[PDB]
DNA sequence: AGATTCTACCAAAAGTGTATTTGGAAACTGCTCCATCAAAAGGCATGTTCAGCTGAATTCAGCTGAACATGCCTTTTGATGGAGCAGTTTCCAAATACACTTTTGGTAGAATCT
DNA sequence: AGATTCTACCAAAAGTGTATTTGGAAACTGCTCCATCAAAAGGCATGTTCAGCTGAATTCAGCTGAACATGCCTTTTGATGGAGCAGTTTCCAAATACACTTTTGGTAGAATCT
């Protein structure tokens, strides 16, 4: 027996999404096609984000991803800052920017 | 010597979390209009936090409960489950 | 009486008909006139001199007899210049290139001589291999200055429309030729005649043209498929082609060997794409993107450029990555 | 009783798009709290889609609308293609 | 049995077959190294496209042979 | 005696902070005040210690970003010094107090 | 000839508008919008008269309240007059450009 | 079915006394003469999303009619719930 | 017979709440005082909005309740406005309200 | 097909508070909207709270307790008051 | 200190096989209501004139906040009994499932009210 | 003109009546991890001094409101073709429903690694 997950090329569980999607009371019935594309896209994402994120860890010249880096990478992103508008990201801190009109008149 | 819990919110953590918000210069006045907001802040989200603690029939809040309290306001928060 | 303006190298004269032929009410046929002969002035001084002999300068595109007498001592000018160039004055010679602010003006007569009711070619439906975008002559003019096209290249535009891109490249510069092919039927037929106008007009100014063919073809044919892995410069527009429209086509530039460019109206994977084969869709690995420089010829509903990407293949990026893991 | 996430899941992800970089446990717990999150708002989506089009049934196509509706331009153009090119291969198998 | 796989880099990566090898080994034994996945290597040679599940025998591959790796993306 | 001009250390402190991510209120003051809020909605509850520290986290990105907005709106009048108003300003837009 | 100061009728108009709750943007013209602007997201679409009396009625109620955003921005600066700068920070607090 | 003609500049059909009376309602006494045009920008994008929802909504219903429900819900998933239209 | 509202002394239809709860897929099962507690509330709140509603429509000199009035309700009522906080009622204007600042003279 | 309102619901609660006002077709509508809203709201909550605690049921305590979390103050007593009574009554009538 | 590697244990899942059940697509079509053309006209949009008074600039002094040095009290850290959060077992009140029987909210059409 | 007033039709509801199933309250209990205490530990409170910010007072260029003349285009009232939404019946491709075999992710403990 193969496992959904590698007959559709992806990491993400679709098994579990099925079970999830199941239970979830989303609708009376789930077909067999949700799943797969449902894990293929929280892969996709979860993949971007990682992406990103790990970049930063680089730049910060950190090969371990830690809070700080999954903020930067999502708040520097316009798609990804606005995809999570309305989240708070523990331990993230914000992004450098200071009000110009706040710097000194050098 | 005593002191207020809220008061336990202090001028110098105050200063800080404007200092991260970019804050250059404050106003006397703003520790105390800081402290009345946070105040406001924390009742709506422990008293859902509580809601969902006793619908559970438990006597200990949990970060589930928080978390679930922060997400119907709108405040959803990454990193303590769910 | 008709208006003729006589060929300044004597080759196919230009014929204007009578009564004189609107096409809109930015575009009649005294406008261009009054376009060709301000060029050839620019292009011989002699001409130039006459011109302001005989006119006084008062003439008017709504009206014939203002016109008339502007072409006859025109037409008297171009007999004084063969006659000039028969003794021992050197003619223009016709291995030259037109400039941009001339090249503008043939193009926009070879269009308003064929397409005579432009409203047919904005019959569209989007999602559909027949989208007609907004090209502008500034959008070609940026892919001429940024990447040069030579003779070790081909040409071909897949969709494309009219065929402005095309021609316009012709006659600025070579190749070992030149294509254009779109599948809808509306374009195809302008663009048939379009290719006339503009080779008459070529040689009447006496420029060297490059060698091109606007076919009626599909673009999407898999004919081309063998074509596109010969041809090393790809234009295809794609405003609004639609995703499945533009999947068929990545399958299809696979088959281009390294050396290739694509200029697409978008990215088919990132300017900063990480490598490490991983898309089931874009070919963008292969190759690296970078953005052509913004427009203003083109503006679309939203009020903002719209914005061509430069792809150039190198399958040398995904190759090194394969190379790293086997070091030290 | 067992306690499911996605983590071992997210990281073979790591692996693939870096694989020489870790990934601490209060990262990984924002990636499982983000995967879930997304996974609610899209399901919640798709669900109140076939609701309001009276179908019982959740397919791959009230997913794609729902990826539509949430994310953010260029994001939903790559999930789409992630999510059809996953369906595809998966219904092309023994 | 000798034979180098050249990747357009200019790169060329011996290995050591034996003709009795498949195409199928092959391709493992380049993923090995470099870390190439065997859907999306195409190995080319003398005009003929070199299928899985074939000897080397079949297509002339002998001692110190040059095949042509070309990369294709698919995926699906 | 050396002396950095107001504003000089200000800015400084801006910098570092915005560079961080530690939690910038000391935790048992957050934690009393918290319990004391808590009792008022029930009587005798604990707290997980992962329930303090996730209100925590929220509370303070909460008064950051709207120290954020409450520094537009000083700016916006011209000054360069939040005050109660400001904050008020923040709060109504965001439909806290609309 | 008589004269109201300035303010004097535009301080009526308000009172009057408030009072009511007709549409005040042009019915087609407000029509002729959404139609342009959805076809450019889709061609060849029909719609109810009541979708687009559906959007008329939401984009005025959105309107009206952000101008009541932006005059509480112009009076924090000190002015009685609404400029884009009120309009533009309202929007940031609200997060509709954040 | 012949012609169709085209729809461009409708924007301005937002008129300058429309967007002053919106303004009126909204409690504001003077404005600058930049903010008709500033309105309108702000309008078009508030059109623009709400809009993009409710097509979406007609197009996996496959309809060709964007309905008062479509943009109901719609206006619901950006948080303008509205009532009136059977929303 | 005797329909579940009547049993439980409501206007409100307890069957049809039980339904809807039914066919909106909240929980694989519903029981039964769900929807009697459900339609009780929901009787409650706009017993309550009418009561204000109709009140303002008084005020106003009219018999009938339009929207503006079920608005005037809702906005001038604290607890009601924050409930609905995020939604619009159709023709409904918006509560007269001029700030200060704004009128004329001084003192 | 028949489409279903809570129009006679609502119009006999107007009956009860002002017996002699009537209400307008669009001021209907509008109530209709609200009651839907509200439902859904309170059925929403509900879901989320019986999935939170691993129940498959959904019961008047979960409806109470949406109704804790989603109405301000005042009007969540006054409606805790009145569906325990029309519970309680209801149980005691059979 | 916290992430990684490895061995061992196993209920929970997830995958495969079998048979029954069913949602919703295509097919045909009734019928609402959407797009569109017409004609008339007055409610308003447009464009201009004129000047009231607002925003923007400039100047300046009081005084509030920033920087800082001085000193101790509240917080942080690490160690330890139990309050209950959970895992397990038992058991029935109460919730599906299913067949009738009866009641009722819609609603199509015409009529008079308010 | 829009709303509340009746007549007649009724399928879809809603309700009444047995059989069968089972979710989760209830009781007991083990294992966390929470509350609390002691002490090692790292800010905060407080008064002084003055830099420079806020806001008051003053001035004026010219924007923007008010009023007006003109007439365009939205609104209103109607009609009509027909695009297409939505009702009805047929019927299979795909989903639910077990039952059984296999694999797998999560947990617990031990110990090395970064
Ligand atoms: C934006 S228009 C091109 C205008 C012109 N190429 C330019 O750059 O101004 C795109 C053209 O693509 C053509 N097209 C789309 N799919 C095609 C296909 N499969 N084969 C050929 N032409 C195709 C259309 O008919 C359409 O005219």
């Amino acid at each position: 027996a193969k496992t959904r997950s590698s007959r559709a090329g992806l990491q993400f569980p679709v098994g579990r999404v099925h079970r999830l999607l199941r239970k979830g009371n989303y609708a009376e019935r789930v077909g067999a096609g949700a799943p797969v594309y449902l894990a293929a896209v929280l892969e996709y994402l979860t993949a971007e984000i990682l992406e990103l994120a790990g970049n930063a860890a680089r730049d910060n010249k950190k090969t371990r991803i830690i809070p700080r880096h999954l903020q930067l990478a999502v708040r520097n992103d316009e798609e990804l800052n606005k995809l999570l508008g309305r989240v708070t990201i523990a331990q993230g801190g914000v992004l450098p920017n200071i009000q110009s009109v706040l710097l000194p008149k050098k | 010597v005593l002191r207020d819990n809220i008061q336990g919110i202090t001028k110098p953590a105050i200063r800080r979390l404007a200092r991260r918000g970019g804050v250059k210069r404050i106003s006397g006045l703003i520790y105390e209009e800081t402290r009345g907001v946070l105040k406001v802040f924390l009742e709506n989200v422990i008293r859902d936090a509580v809601t969902y603690t006793e619908h559970a029939k438990r006597k200990t809040v949990t970060a589930m409960d928080v978390v679930y309290a922060l997400k119907r306001q709108g405040r959803t928060l990454y990193g303590f489950g769910g | 009486l008709e208006l003729r303006l006589k060929s300044p190298v004597g080759a196919e004269p230009a014929v204007y008909p009578w009564p004189l032929p609107v096409y809109d009410k930015h575009h009649d046929a005294a406008h261009e006139i009054i376009e060709t002969i301000r060029w050839v002035c620019e292009e011989i001084p002699d001409l130039k001199l006459a011109m302001e002999n005989y006119v006084l300068i008062d003439y008017d595109t709504k009206s014939f007899e203002s016109m008339q007498r502007l072409c006859d001592k025109y037409n008297r000018a171009i007999d004084s210049i063969h006659q000039l160039w028969k003794g021992t004055t050197q003619p223009m010679k016709l291995n030259t290139r037109p400039s941009t602010g001339l090249l503008r003006h043939i193009l926009q007569q070879v269009y308003n001589h064929s397409v005579t009711d432009p409203e047919k070619l904005n019959n569209y439906e989007p999602f559909s291999p027949e989208v007609y975008g907004e090209t502008s002559f500034d959008l070609v003019a940026q892919m001429i200055d940024e990447i040069k096209m030579t003779d070790d290249d081909l040409f071909v535009d897949l969709g494309s429309g009219v065929g402005q891109v095309v021609l316009q490249v012709a006659a600025a510069t070579n190749c070992k030729h030149h294509y254009g092919v779109e599948k809808a039927d509306i374009p195809a037929k302008y663009a048939e005649t379009m290719d006339r106008e503009f080779r008459k007009w070529m040689k009447w100014y006496g420029k060297k043209h490059a060698e091109y063919t606007l076919e009626r073809g599909d673009f999407l044919s898999e004919e081309w498929r063998e074509r596109i892995a010969n041809t090393s410069v790809i234009f295809v527009n794609n405003f609004a082609f639609g995703p499945e429209v533009d999947h068929q086509l990545k399958e299809r530039f696979a088959n281009m060997k390294e050396g290739g460019r694509i200029v697409s109206s978008k990215p088919f994977a990132p300017l900063n794409f990480r490598i490490n084969s991983r898309n089931l869709s874009d070919i963008g690995t292969i190759m690296r993107v970078v953005e052509l420089s913004p427009l203003k010829g083109s503006v679309s509903w939203t009020g903002k450029p719209v914005s061509y990407y430069l792809h150039t293949i190198d399958r040398t990026i995904l190759e090194n990555y394969f190379s790293s893991l086997k070091n030290p | 009783t067992r306690k499911e996430s996605y983590a071992i899941y997210v990281y073979k992800v790591l692996k693939q798009v870096h694989p020489d970089t870790g990934i601490s446990s209060k990262a990984m717990s924002i990636m499982n709290s983000f995967v879930n999150d997304v996974f609610e708002r899209i399901a919640g989506e798709a669900s109140r889609l076939a609701h309001y089009n009276k179908r019982s049934t959740i397919t791959s196509r009230e997913i794609q609308t729902a990826v539509r509706l949430l994310l953010p331009g260029e994001l939903a153009k790559h999930a789409v293609s992630e999510g059809t090119k996953a369906v595809t291969k998966y219904t092309s198998a023994k | 049995m000798q034979i180098f796989v050249k990747t357009l880099t200019g790169k060329t990566i011996t290995l050591e077959v034996e003709p009795s090898d498949t195409i199928e080994n092959v391709k493992a034994k380049i993923q090995d190294k470099e870390g190439i996945p065997p859907d999306q290597q195409r190995l080319i040679f003398a005009g003929k496209q070199l299928e899985d599940g074939r000897t080397l025998s079949d297509y002339n591959i002998q001692k110190e042979s040059t095949l042509h790796l070309v990369l294709r993306l698919r995926g699906g | 005696p050396h002396r950095y001009r107001p504003g000089t250390v200000a800015l400084r402190e801006i910098r570092r902070y915005q560079k961080s991510t530690e939690l910038l209120i000391r935790k048992l003051p957050f934690q009393r005040l918290v319990r004391e809020i808590a009792q008022d909605f029930k009587t005798d509850l604990r707290f997980q210690s992962s329930a303090v520290m996730a209100l925590q986290e929220a509370s303070e990105a909460y008064l950051v970003g709207l120290f954020e907005d409450t520094n537009l709106c000083a700016i916006h009048a011209k000054r360069v010094t939040i005050m109660p108003k400001d904050i008020q300003l923040a709060r109504r837009i965001r439909g806290e107090r609309a």
